[PDB]
């Protein structure tokens, strides 16, 4: 609960990408 | 979720699904912030006009779900609760200000592929995410037929003033609004069944999800041309904060 929080087992430690998280990081303009 | 795609096996981690022990029903979504607390809306827990006022004992959670239905071997866990702390300034009868709460598990669950904490923001992640336009993530088991698996649905922070003037309910700054507009750029929603769940955002900068709001009230998979309204976790921080070093 915060030293590891919010990365993902299956993706970010994996440096494995979703399939719609792109829209999320493109839309910050 | 109404338009919304199947979410992946993982992808969710800190989604919780809040029950109704008897008879068995899913009430609301929530959130894992730790190996033993949970973040969910007051409004899942306690409404007033819908005679809804539960107590630990009345509910339980499932966590590290995919599917709806299949039973999830050695992957889902399922835990009772020990205390439920809603806000005491949740305002229920007007405009559900305040709409957050609190569960604590009766015993930690271990994290694993499928289990893992979500991260509550912190002040430069709310500066720089919570802006009008940029997009949100929702996710859960909300009835648009009714999902296999968890869905999941990214929505953009609508501004402020089309915010008021979507609804009549006095809205506060500890409320924000998502959406697309009754034009068109798709037009995926959270539901009924998906309130108490987490709208999270992951920051560019460090790679990591933050829950910047939980779903608020909704009816059906219909707001009516109207936008869904989030809890501002940020600025219930300290509150969260509060009853976690006290209890
Ligand atoms: C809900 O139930 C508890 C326990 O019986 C009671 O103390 C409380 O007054 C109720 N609260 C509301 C807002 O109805």
């Amino acid at each position: 609960g915060e030293a590891d929080c919010g990365l993902r087992p299956l993706f970010e430690k994996k440096s494995l990408e979703d399939k719609t998280e792109r829209e999320l990081l493109e839309s910050y303009i | 979720i109404v338009e919304g795609s199947d979410a992946e096996i993982g992808m969710s981690p800190w989604q919780v699904m809040l029950f109704r022990k008897s008879p068995q029903e899913l009430l609301c979504g929530a959130s894992l912030i730790s190996d033993r607390w949970v973040l969910t809306a007051a409004h899942c827990l306690l409404y007033p006009p819908w005679d809804k006022n539960f107590t630990e004992n009345d509910l339980l959670v499932r966590i590290g779900k995919h599917s709806r239905t299949r039973y999830e071997r050695n992957i889902e866990k399922i835990s009772m609760l020990e205390k439920i702390y809603i806000h005491p300034r949740y305002n229920w009868r007007e405009n559900l200000d305040r709409d957050i709460a609190l569960m604590k598990l009766k015993k930690p669950v271990a994290f694993s592929d499928y289990i893992h904490p979500v991260c509550l923001p912190d002040r430069e992640t709310a500066a720089s995410l919570l802006q009008a336009g940029y997009k949100g993530r929702v996710t859960g088991w909300g009835p648009l037929g009714q999902p296999s698996v968890l869905q999941v649905v990214n929505l953009p922070i609508v501004e402020r003033p089309v915010c008021k003037d979507s609804t009549r309910i006095r809205i506060t700054d500890n409320m924000f609004c998502a959406g697309y507009k009754p034009d068109e750029g798709k037009r995926g929603d959270a539901c009924e069944g998906d309130s108490g769940g987490p709208f999270v955002m992951k920051s560019p900068f460090n790679n990591r999800w933050y829950q910047m709001g939980i779903v608020s009230w909704g009816e059906g998979c219909d707001r009516d041309g109207k936008y869904g309204f989030y809890t501002h976790v940020f600025r219930l921080k300290k509150w969260i904060q509060k009853v976690i070093d006290q209890f």
